């Protein structure tokens, strides 16, 4: 139903959401910045990505299309925001 | 450890505990039981009893840790500080990054090669297609046969990988790609340690549209001693199941008996078979050979088609068909046998376009060519030069000039990673017409030459050699048939015979026996029986073939002597690989043990390690990639164990690695003092 | 010595270096007074079929022993010769075989053997250009130090039209100028 | 006056 979730967050909340997501059976996509490349929450998940070594760091944690972009290329069914970045961004909701 | 867990729900609890111990990351512990404990219906149920581990059977049928980056560890540490093995120690150098093009995997699946017209009619509608073709259909060499020439094969399934999506749209015109057997099987599981299996199936996935072509020997397919005919169907079935579509067949004395069995099979599974006669002597010098004639040439193909091969093959492996020996040879076959004709030659003499130009003219349908990068000397012509050097002449190569470039480039580059095993050939050998020495020869038999200490007599050993072909008759120069005139020719001047010496002292060299028994096929010359005598002394000269004095292989027992031996499960291409290879496959699956999966790194990280304060990413596959720097090692401790200072995802760790380089009576000043 | 450049089988490689601006550089060559017309192939430039047709020209349209030089840059510089051998050359330009190749004249070994069973006769000593190879391979060896980076046939000289090593010398400068990764631009400069 | 002092097998 939900094969595999990217989180558009990083640090503690994003570390958090890959939590629950293995618990569940849930392949787990990350993304970074170029200035999050040595993050802790970009080594808790199944796959990572930069999402554009162009953006700057964050941009790159709030470009909507930039994101979408590796979800798709990923194959993602859901995205979890976290909280503050998009988590309440109607637009990329949409 | 001890882990505690809480949820609302048993099952959250659960699931929580489960995920907390992979998770869990100690690197030989309880954790894959206790989580099969967990993943157990029966405990999840809550009801249990203090016989709940030993009622239940698989819970401990524990699936093997995911040891991973800690073995991954212990190899770029084990190089690191130890080297590789034929490779001059020095610090990891410093090549060009190489940007490698790509191909949407969409786009290439959009692709019909001539994968799809075997998937549509029949391995005989593939090959009466390719005589409707006016333009040349090329086989390209580069993943086998030129890399075997040029750099003892060491070509790694990575370097492979790395570019097979543009080597799938270039070549998306191509008959096929040669890219298996031949010294690939063998090279891969021992050299390099890695399966030629996944080599095959990642390709195959990889590239989707054009056909999958390998060197078959009839005698014993990628083996090395004899094998019983059980065996080679078993092989051919499962190469067939991954992927091979083209198999070529030759025997290295052109004997058509031994290429039956290895007929059978592929006809069986319905792929294409390629009989094929190895080229020797010369078609122009009446004075030569009396045996290798143009009749000889045509009566094999005749006799090439009535066994039922569906193309017709030429192997030039020695670079002895001349430019004008191609005009008639392929022309005269043309006209008398109804295949296509795939000729194959190596570029020794610095021919070898000369030698297909005029193929083409004649009209062979299909050559082999291989990347200009990787081309020449003991390797295929260049197919990018080959490209332009028709234009003006009627007949055009079918092939996508611009992407072989491209092709060629990259190839550049990687090839710099393996200038450890570059062949000493600088030049093109011209009197390959005499003695007649297949590809890497004149140069492999020179340094074993070297060991006896005849390395600045090398024309009486070149010479040796031309006396020796025709001492056994005429014969073919392949191996093995080329290793028995080899060690034939340093025996005699190593203790100083010649020809009626050798016979008529005779009763006063392993592999020359080995050949005089037939173990190898039948010549087209017989024996001489003098000659024969002489050599094994008497015991049993085989009757016929080898392969039916040998007794069928039971598969059921292989199979149960590996998964006893080996964790469990044992696919069918475990099994033959052991019966193929049995050293090889045991010591190939110890050093999976250590080391995981070592296709997948770098081919420099492969070679060397790493150099201190460098950081590698490694393409665990499809997003998942880890990274690892490389900060110190240091100076062995009271042992020979050093630590290497660690970076690996983030989290800092360290490995200790094996460095290779009265009572007492001890002496400070020069004085015998005793404990 | 008329300098070759271009391509006479592409009409529209050049308006000018055209087959007939050779027949017509032969021509006041001869009326120049030369007793041999020689054709210098700086770049390896003059494909199989365009040597057939360059020389089978000017064999007639010029009354000079025709004397051919190549490099064998593209890996087709034998194929050019035994073409002009076909079409009615005198002297052709060869290195003995070690000495041979890619940059270098093409091999007079192999074009010795090439010449097998085809009408001409290359008119040498096979067993002594043996031994003076056997020689050259190792002292050449002497050498290694100062070996081109050129390990392969190159068949993009039919672009940009470098001469004997300057794909080699040039990409040395390029990245001693901030370019050499970008060197697809300048393999379309130096073409442009 | 005297002195008193690849991987491939
Ligand atoms: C030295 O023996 C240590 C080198 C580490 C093992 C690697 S794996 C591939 C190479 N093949 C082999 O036998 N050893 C090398
Ligand atoms: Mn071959
Ligand atoms: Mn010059």
């Amino acid at each position: 139903q939900i094969k595999k979730l990217l989180v558009a967050n990083r640090g503690e909340i994003a570390i958090r959401i890959f939590a629950a997501a293995a618990e569940l059976d849930i392949s787990t996509v990350a993304i970074y910045s170029n200035e999050d490349k040595s993050s802790l929450h970009r080594y808790k998940a199944d796959e990572s990505y930069l999402v554009g070594s162009d953006l700057g760091p964050a941009e790159s944690y709030l470009n909507i299309e930039r994101i979408i972009d590796v979800a798709k290329q990923a194959n993602v069914d859901a995205i979890h925001p976290g909280y503050g970045f998009l988590s309440e961004n109607e637009q990329f909701a949409r | 450890v001890k882990l505690s867990t809480h949820a609302i729900s048993f099952k959250q609890a659960e699931e929580k505990m489960v995920r907390s111990l992979r998770e869990m990351r100690i690197r030989k512990t309880n954790i894959p039981f206790l989580i099969n404990v967990m993943k157990n219906k029966k405990f999840t149920s809550g009801d249990y009893t203090t016989k709940f581990i030993e009622e239940t059977p698989e819970l401990f049928d524990i699936q093997p840790s995911l040891d991973r980056g800690t073995k991954t560890l212990e190899y770029i540490g084990n190089v690191t500080i130890n080297g590789f093995p034929n490779v001059e120690k020095r610090p990891k150098p410093d090549y060009e990054l190489a940007s490698i093009p790509t191909v949407s995997s969409s786009k290439i699946a959009s692709f019909s090669g001539t994968k799809q017209l075997l998937d549509e009619v029949g391995p005989k509608g593939v090959a009466e297609w390719v005589k409707k073709q006016d333009d040349v259909l090329l086989t390209d060499t580069t993943f086998r046969d030129a890399h075997q020439s040029l750099l003892a094969t060491r070509v790694r399934t990575k370097d492979m990988i790395n570019i097979a999506s543009k080597t799938a749209d270039v070549f998306k015109d191509g008959f096929s790609l040669e890219m298996w057997g031949g010294a690939t099987f063998d090279v891969a599981y021992n050299f390099l340690k890695e399966n030629p299996w996944e080599r095959l199936e990642r390709l195959r996935k990889a590239i989707p549209n054009v056909l999958f072509q390998m060197l078959l020997r009839a005698s014993n397919a990628v083996g090395y001693k004899n094998y019983p005919d059980n065996v080679i169907h078993k092989f051919v079935q499962e190469s067939a199941k991954a992927g091979i579509d083209v198999f070529r067949i030759f025997d290295s004395l052109n004997w058509v008996d031994q290429m039956k069995v290895a007929n059978e099979a592929v006809q069986e599974a319905g792929k294409i078979s390629e009989g094929t006669i190895c080229y020797t002597g010369d078609i122009l010098n009446p004075e030569r050979s009396n045996i290798y004639t143009l009749e000889y040439y045509v009566k094999l193909a005749k006799e090439l088609e009535r066994e039922g091969f569906h193309i017709l093959a030429i192997k030039d492996m020695a670079g002895l068909l001349k430019p004008k020996a191609a005009y008639e040879l392929i022309g005269e076959l043309k006209s008398a046998v109804d295949l296509p004709i795939h000729l194959h030659t190596h570029d020794t003499s610095g021919n070898g376009l000369l030698t297909y130009k005029q193929a083409i003219d004649a009209g062979v349908d299909i050559i082999d060519t291989a990347v200009a990068s990787m081309s020449g000397l003991t390797s295929q012509p260049s197919a990018n030069s080959l490209y332009y050097a028709l234009n003006g002449f009627p007949r055009h190569l079918r092939t996508d000039i611009e992407g072989m470039e491209s092709l060629s480039h990259y190839w550049s580059t990687v090839r710099t990673y393996y200038s450890d095993f570059e062949s000493d050939i600088k030049s093109p050998n011209t009197e390959i017409y005499q003695h007649e020495m297949p590809g890497g020869q004149y140069s492999n038999l020179s340094q074993q030459a070297k060991s006896l200490g005849l390395g600045e007599r090398f024309d009486e050993v070149k010479d040796m050699y031309r006396r020796v072909n025709f001492l056994f008759g005429d014969i073919v120069k392949v191996t093995p048939s080329s290793k028995v005139v080899g060690d034939m020719a340093l025996y005699m001047v190593q203790n100083d015979l010649d020809e009626q010496s050798v016979i008529t002292d005779g009763y006063k060299p392993e592999s020359v026996v080995s050949f005089f028994k037939g173990e190898i096929g039948q010549p087209v010359n017989g024996f001489n029986k003098d000659l024969q005598a002489v050599i094994l002394k008497g015991q049993e000269a085989l009757t016929a073939r080898p392969g039916e004095y040998l007794e069928p292989v039971d598969f059921e027992k292989v199979r149960e002597l590996l998964e006893e031996e080996q964790q469990g499960p044992v696919t069918e291409q475990d099994i033959i690989s052991y019966v193929l290879y049995p050293k090889v496959y045991e010591q190939y699956i110890q050093t999976r043990n250590q080391y995981g999966n070592l296709s997948l790194l770098d081919t420099p990280t492969f070679f060397f390690g790493m150099r201190n304060g460098e950081t590698v990413e490694i393409e665990i596959d499809k997003g998942k990639r880890l990274i690892i720097k490389l900060e110190t090692i240091s100076e062995p401790d009271e042992n020979g164990n050093r630590t290497i200072y660690y970076a690996m995802n983030g989290q800092a760790r360290r490995i200790y690695i094996k460095d290779e380089n009265p009572l007492l009576i001890t002496e400070a000043m020069k004085m015998e003092t005793t404990i």
